[PDB]
């Protein structure tokens, strides 16, 4: 009966499907019973007297996906301060106003000071030429880029675009940061620190990095 | 089809008014050295609903008789997306109405 | 904050002369940094560190000057279970950094005299697990002669008897044989996780520094 669920294993409860709704008997039946392996519970009030309590699949929600996650938060930061750090980012719009990577993989935006870290199979790779000691390399994702440049020791600038990660975003303020034309299909990211402006200047008008041919094609 | 869970309980003689002006996170060197989920034991909240002394939210967790208090609203924020990524989500049809609320108005 | 991140850099004059030659060493081995700084007025020091697999911009570990007391760690995501160190000496403080070296945690690692805006680059650590090496196709194996530290700019390991390598396919024609301080399992039994990228952001400082006995690598201009 008791046995292995983990990530997203709703197979084998598929038809093992045991089973709890009602308010009363302190969820005794499911919750200490499965205290045999493991229960671990959230509770929060509806009104004085009256409460709701969550029983979980701890050790499934205690997979590699928490293991990842552990170390991206101090859940003890307040808000004020949270909107002070968001200073740090340029945003340069609204200050304006057979497959190869099936052998190799990448761990992407460790210890990034405003988005969460994640691991993926990818290509990641340079441009055919490079004038040294301004470095530059990239990485891939099945459909968005993602890049990374800079020479000097602090943090460097970042460009993505596709179709981004959906949820991808350590903070809850605004995502929404980027172009008025952006595309009918398709997604930017670009995060830099905020003193680029005096160095950075393709950010300060419409385009870069294509000889007249920027749309991707579709007709 | 997935596994089934908790209920929502009534008649609680335990309450909120013990706090006495103890209205923060006033714990932080605990959360350099975070229990993981492995280790919990619950995990509360409210949104300040009760208090003067507090107006949005917090929350407290308790771990091998072990407790401190802790801001709610990263939590919020992120699990949703975490059963999202985890194809989940969905399970929240339900309880995410609930938690609505306490995600930060921005 | 106490501090943000640092907004100019200083490197010492000895900085190169005094930052010893990148090492080898085995995974899992307990390696601590050391380091000697004499009394200065910099309210702060911190130690600092590049990580090269995966890893941009810097984190920072930073110290109370005088009293050794902790004021700001960002080395905690890699680093979660690194200690660090600190030992007033009447004459001049002494710091350093504790860890299980592993593939995440190769990099470079410098020490750093800080105030709450300004910062002096002192010396320079690099550590490796892997080297890259590139052999011709029908030649035979090439065969290094790594040593202790001795002195120069000579790639050394502190256990160079317990050097191992192993091959991981072609590039551009060339046959890439890796070496590596093995024994973490008996005899030839480990064989250390193939390298995911090259050049990394341990590459243009490494193949900087020479490697004793005939071999081939592929150099910066
Ligand atoms: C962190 O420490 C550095 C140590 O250099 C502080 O910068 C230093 O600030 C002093 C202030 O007197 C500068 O000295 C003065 O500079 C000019 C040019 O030489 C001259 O008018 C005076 O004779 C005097 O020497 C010193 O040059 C400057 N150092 C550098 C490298 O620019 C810095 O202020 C400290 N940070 C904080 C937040 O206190
Ligand atoms: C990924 O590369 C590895 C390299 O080892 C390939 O695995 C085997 O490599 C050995 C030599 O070490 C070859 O003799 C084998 O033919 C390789 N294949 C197998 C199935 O053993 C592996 O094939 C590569 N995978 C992909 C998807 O390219
Ligand atoms: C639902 O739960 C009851 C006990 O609450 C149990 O007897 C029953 O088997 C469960 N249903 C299924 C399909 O397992
Ligand atoms: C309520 O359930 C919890 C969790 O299973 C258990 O530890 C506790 O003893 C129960 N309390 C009561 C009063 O039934
Ligand atoms: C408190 O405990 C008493 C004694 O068991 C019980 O009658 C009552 O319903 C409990 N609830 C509240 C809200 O006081
Ligand atoms: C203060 O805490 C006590 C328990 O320590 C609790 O009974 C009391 O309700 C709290 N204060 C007030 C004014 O109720
Ligand atoms: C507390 O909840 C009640 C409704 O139950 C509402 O009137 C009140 O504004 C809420 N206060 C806070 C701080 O959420
Ligand atoms: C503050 O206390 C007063 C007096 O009891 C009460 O009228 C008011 O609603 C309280 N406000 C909050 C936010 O608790
Ligand atoms: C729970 O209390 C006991 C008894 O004081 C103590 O030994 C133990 O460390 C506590 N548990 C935690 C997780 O602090
Ligand atoms: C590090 O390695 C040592 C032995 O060198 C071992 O005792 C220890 O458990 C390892 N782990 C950590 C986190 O230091
Ligand atoms: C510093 O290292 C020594 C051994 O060299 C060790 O005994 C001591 O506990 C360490 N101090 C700290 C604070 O880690």
């Amino acid at each position: 009966a008791f046995h292995l669920l983990l990530n997203t294993y709703g197979r084998p409860i598929r038809f093992l499907r045991e089973n709890t709704t009602q308010c009363t008997y302190n969820s005794s039946l499911r919750n200490s019973t499965v205290v045999r392996e493991n229960a671990i519970s959230f509770n929060f009030f509806q009104s004085y007297n009256q409460y709701y309590v969550f029983h979980m699949p701890r050790c499934l929600f205690a997979g590699p996906l928490a293991e990842q996650f552990l170390n991206q938060v101090d859940l003890t930061e307040t808000l004020e301060r949270y909107q002070q750090r968001l200073n740090t980012y340029a945003l340069v719009s609204k200050d304006l106003a057979h497959r190869p990577h099936f052998n190799q993989t990448c761990i992407l935006f460790d210890g990034h000071d405003l988005l969460f870290s994640t691991v993926t199979p990818c290509l990641h790779q340079g441009f055919y030429l490079m004038d040294e000691l301004r470095y530059v390399k990239i990485t891939l994702t099945e459909d968005f880029f993602v890049v990374t440049v800079s020479i000097d020791d602090d943090t460097p600038m970042l460009l993505i675009f596709g179709h981004l990660p959906r949820v991808l975003f350590k903070a809850p303020y605004q995502r929404d940061n980027f172009i008025l034309r952006q595309t009918e299909k398709h997604e930017l990211l670009v995060l830099v620190k905020k003193t680029q402006l005096n160095r950075h200047s393709y950010l300060k008008d419409s385009d870069f990095l294509d000889a007249a041919l920027d749309f991707n094609y579709l007709d | 089809w997935f596994p089934l869970y908790f209920e929502a309980e009534c008649n609680l003689n335990y309450t909120l008014q013990y706090v006495n002006h103890s209205c923060d996170y006033s714990v932080r060197q605990s959360s350099v050295s975070f229990p993981p989920w492995r280790d919990i034991d619950s995990v509360t909240f409210v949104p300040r609903n009760l208090s003067n002394c507090s107006a949005h939210g917090l929350a407290v967790i308790v771990a091998g008789n072990q407790t401190w208090y802790v801001n709610p609203f990263s939590l919020a924020h992120l699990l949703d997306a975490i059963y999202n990524v985890l194809g989940i989500e969905d399970l929240s049809a339900n309880f995410r109405r609930q938690l609505a609320p306490y995600r930060h108005t921005l | 904050f106490a501090t943000a991140d640092i907004a100019e850099k200083m490197w010492a004059e000895n900085y190169e002369t005094t930052s010893p030659a990148p090492v080898l060493v085995a995974e899992g081995e307990q390696v601590t940094i050391p380091c000697t700084v004499m009394t200065h007025s910099w309210p702060m020091v911190s130690i600092r560190a590049r990580f090269c697999r995966s890893h941009d911009g810097s984190d920072e570990l930073i110290l109370d000057a005088v009293k050794g007391h902790r004021l700001m760690n960002g080395l905690q995501y890699r680093l979660p279970y690194a200690t660090w160190n600190f030992s007033q000496l009447h004459l001049g403080q002494i710091f350093s950094l504790t860890f299980n070296v592993s593939t995440d945690t190769a990099g470079m690692y410098e020490c750093v005299l800080r105030n709450y805006s300004h910062g002096l680059i002192m010396q320079r650590f690099v550590i490796l697990t892997q080297l890259e090496t590139l052999s011709r196709p029908d030649e035979p194996c090439c065969t290094p002669a790594l040593g202790r530290y001795s002195l120069g700019d000579q790639i050394w390991s502190p256990t160079p008897w317990r050097l191992r390598n192993h091959d991981c396919g072609m590039y551009r024609g060339f046959q890439r044989n890796y070496f590596y301080i093995g024994r973490a399992d008996a005899e030839d039994c480990w064989k250390p996780a193939c390298p995911d990228e090259e050049p990394d952001r341990c590459w243009t400082v490494i193949q900087r520094y020479r490697l004793p006995g005939d071999c081939y690598r592929s150099q910066p201009h």
